[PDB]
């Protein structure tokens, strides 16, 4: 049996940028407890109808969690360009999986605020479909070599979500994961 | 190796990293705002410190990048928004000097204190004493007495401290390729874009008086009729020809003309719309009127307020034992936090107010997805003005009606449109001539065209001749009037209640238009009126980042100010005020004086 109540009930979620993967096989997946969650915000699926997704088969199962924000999960789509999809995490063209996404507010804050939660924002070139980059480089964006040292012209490569309990309804944290299927 | 590039990055670090300083220190504010202990008085400054460090350190490496080369305008609006210092330019001596002198203006306004006659004991304060006897007071000797005596004992000591400003804040405005102050302060108008949105600096002083010369009919015929009210009040001491004394005008200083109202009523047999009586029957309370509010803006098709809105903010003065500053103010705190700070009652002028703060947090709602930089009104005119129109349109009979504080059988007259209208003019119009006064008179002390040894003659000269009022008692150079108001001692801009006035009516009657509305502009409505929505919605969520001009554009049809909304606000007042000055006369001359 397929440990999914592992996944969606991870007591300590992973990063954007170090994004946490899981492999499903050689087990019987009960998808009908998934929607024994909590409400989703999200429930976008592409290629497989949920009412016939118990009704199919597959090979392996990858997947994907994260957390990011409010504003960030219109990015997790096929074919959208941004900042999170650019530098963090891409999503293949002709995607064969579901997306699942909830608000974690209560969990996932503090009240002088999670510091541990980062991402990316600088990077040379964009990212092949399902590439981990955990590199911690100086970013170089002018023709002096930056000798490892955040001086002029030379950033660090990782910023903190400051997640605090307070916030709106597009900054609170939110916990993202993709399930993404293989039949080869 | 470009400048495009290398000035993206710059901007997209700097936002992220002021994005969390700024909200920080919002917090700590509201902390001590809400509950006042010393622990929260130290975090304050705490907050605040880093905040201006922070902005300081930023702000000294942005200027290595020349912003002419600079080609894409939303990328230099960001860059040329940060690049200005201030008084970091200036001399290690110089900078501290000036700190000293803008302290030592301050401290003496808030105690500022006059002798009374016949005891020594008495002596009042500006704010809780003298502004009583100015606002009730009805006896010319004791007007006199607290005009002179304000500005004998304040006005005589902070002379010699604005000639050291005058010249400490040249210095720091030609330190920063500016003029003169004045044109550091008219820095804020200034726009560039396509061929026929390109708004100058000296472009405003030629927008102020062109504008202005339309307003002199009316104020003319309002002050002509005031005077004659005022000749029963005093009546041996105004002269049918000449100008006003400046300690009559219900006011301090003379900036409104609101406090006047009982004394010239045209027709005084009608009781004016009240409505209080009819919210406490019915058994309204605080929440039930920001639900009101609420309704009536959703109702015109913008969005609604935030789950957090209501949990967050303070809508009541708490029973706790908690001491607030207790003072209607909207607080946006960024990243999605936006509250609203007032102590509430169930009178009618808490349920405008409410109004025209709400409408602060829609403002702010609407550009919370533009960069950090841009996030505020296109100039100091506008978010001001944008609220004050829902308070305009929430005080019409037709919405009270429909809310249910009215009946059926309560038919409009014509003396209470002529009351409500002569009430409006007093507190709107009033001010006008005050403001350009004193600013014209600022503006050109800055350039010294005025030396030091004319300050005050040319002061009361332009008095007669602008607003027409004439000082009660001699005053000669020792003197120092201009200073005696709030936003002289205190570094403070005057110009923006001249536009915001015009504004606020320019936007009126282009949001009446839209709403299909048939009759005199000031009973406009505009609930229930979606399509009036998006043309305001249009505007509201540009920000800073185009000009101003598209900005207004986009809402009013015109590229710049004019005066004719407000003139056909008031034609009502206009043509009754005409009719009823037949045997009367009109205008003043400047040489009638009262102590002789
Ligand atoms: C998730 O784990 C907690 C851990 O105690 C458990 O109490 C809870 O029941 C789990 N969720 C579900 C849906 O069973
Ligand atoms: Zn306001």
């Amino acid at each position: 049996l397929c440990p999914f109540d592992e996944v969606f009930n991870a007591t300590r979620f992973a990063s954007v940028y170090a994004w946490n993967r899981k492999r499903i096989s050689n087990c019987v997946a009960d998808y009908s407890v998934l929607y024994n969650f909590a409400p989703f915000f999200a429930f976008k699926c592409y290629g497989v109808s949920p009412t016939k997704l118990n009704d199919l088969c597959f090979t392996n199962v990858y997947a994907d969690s994260f957390v990011i924000r409010g504003n960030e999960v219109s990015q997790i789509a096929p074919g959208q360009t941004g900042n999170i999809a650019d530098y963090n995490y891409k999503l293949p063209d002709d995607f064969t999986g579901c997306v699942i996404a909830w608000n974690s507010n209560k969990l996932d804050s503090k009240v002088g605020g999670n510091y541990n939660y980062r991402y990316r924002l600088f990077r040379k070139s964009n990212l092949k479909p399902f590439e981990r980059d955990i590199s911690t480089e100086i970013y170089q964006a002018g023709n002096k070599p930056c000798n490892g040292v955040a001086g002029v012209n030379c950033y660090f490569p990782l910023q903190s979500y400051g997640f605090r309990p307070t916030y709106g309804v597009g900054h609170q944290p939110y916990r993202v994961v993709v399930l993404s299927f293989e039949l080869l | 190796s470009t400048i495009e590039e290398l000035a993206k990055t710059f901007l997209e670090k700097f936002n992220q990293e002021a994005e969390d300083l700024s909200y920080q220190s919002a917090l700590a504010s509201w902390d001590y705002n809400t509950n006042i202990t010393e622990e929260n008085v130290q975090k304050m400054n705490d907050a605040e410190a880093k905040w201006s460090a922070f902005y300081e350190e930023q702000s000294k490496l942005a200027k290595t990048y020349p912003s002419q080369e600079v080609q894409n305008l939303t990328v230099k609006r960001q860059l040329q928004a940060l690049q200005q210092s201030g008084s970091s330019a200036l001399s290690a001596d110089k900078s501290k000097q000036l700190n000293t002198i803008l302290s030592t203006m301050s401290t003496i306004y808030s105690t500022g204190k006059v002798c009374n006659q016949s005891n020594p004991q008495e002596c009042f304060l500006l704010e809780p004493g003298l502004d009583e006897i100015m606002a009730k007071s009805t006896d010319y000797n004791e007007r006199l007495w607290a005009w002179e005596g304000w500005r004998s004992v304040v006005g005589k000591q902070l002379r010699p401290l604005y000639e050291e400003y005058v010249v400490l804040k040249n210095e720091m405005a030609r330190a920063n390729n500016y003029e003169d102050y004045g044109d550091y302060w008219r820095a804020d108008y200034e726009a560039e874009g396509a061929d026929g949105y390109d708004y100058s600096r000296s472009q405003l002083i030629d927008d102020v008086e062109r504008t202005f010369s339309e307003i002199k009919p009316l104020y003319e015929q309002l002050h002509a009729f005031v005077r004659t009210k005022l000749m029963d009040a005093y009546p041996s001491r105004i002269s049918p020809t000449g100008c006003l004394p400046a300690h009559l005008l219900g006011d301090m200083w003379g900036r409104f003309w609101t406090n006047l109202y009982s004394l010239t009523v045209p027709f005084g047999q009608k009781p004016n719309i009240d409505v209080t009586d009819t919210m406490v029957n019915q058994g309204w309370d605080a929440e039930r009127i920001f639900k009101e509010a609420e309704k009536f803006f959703v109702s015109v098709g913008l969005p609604s307020m935030t789950q957090g809105f209501w949990e967050n903010s303070m809508l009541t003065e708490p029973g706790d034992g908690r001491k607030v500053v207790c003072h209607p103010t909207a607080w946006d705190l960024g990243k999605g936090d936006f509250r609203i700070k007032m102590c509430t009652k169930v009178t009618m002028d808490n349920f405008l107010t409410a109004h025209h703060e709400m409408g602060h947090i829609q403002y702010d709602m609407a550009y919370a997805t533009q960069p950090f930089l841009l996030r505020n009104g296109a100039n100091e005119g506008f978010h001001e003005a944008v609220g004050e129109i829902m308070s305009l349109s929430a005080a019409t009979p037709e919405h009270l009606k429909s809310i249910g504080l009215l009946p059926y059988d309560f038919h409009e007259d014509n003396e209470t449109e002529i009351n409500f209208l002569l009430k409006q003019a007093l507190t709107i119009v009033g001010t006008l001539p005050f403001t350009y006064m004193l600013e014209k008179w600022r503006w050109m002390v800055f350039k010294g065209e005025i030396p030091k040894e004319q300050w005050m003659q040319k002061w009361w000269e332009m008095k007669r001749e602008i607003v027409g009022v004439v000082e009660p008692m001699p005053h000669d150079e020792t003197y120092c009037d201009p200073a005696a108001l709030f936003h002289v001692a205190n570094d403070y801009s005057f110009i923006r209640y001249y536009t915001r006035t015009i504004y606020q009516f320019q936007f009126q009657e282009a949001l009446c238009q839209a709403a299909q509305h048939e009759g005199p502009l000031h009973k406009c409505d505009i609930s229930n009126s979606t399509e009036a929505g998006q043309k305001l919605l249009n505007m509201l969520r540009l920000g800073r980042s185009e000009p101003w001009t598209l900005a207004l554009e986009n809402v009013v049809g015109a590229k710049n100010m004019d005066v004719r909304p407000l003139l056909n606000y008031f034609e009502p007042l206009f043509t009754w005020l005409k009719e009823q000055n037949r045997n009367s006369f009109v205008g003043w001359s400047t040489e009638w004086t009262p102590y002789a």
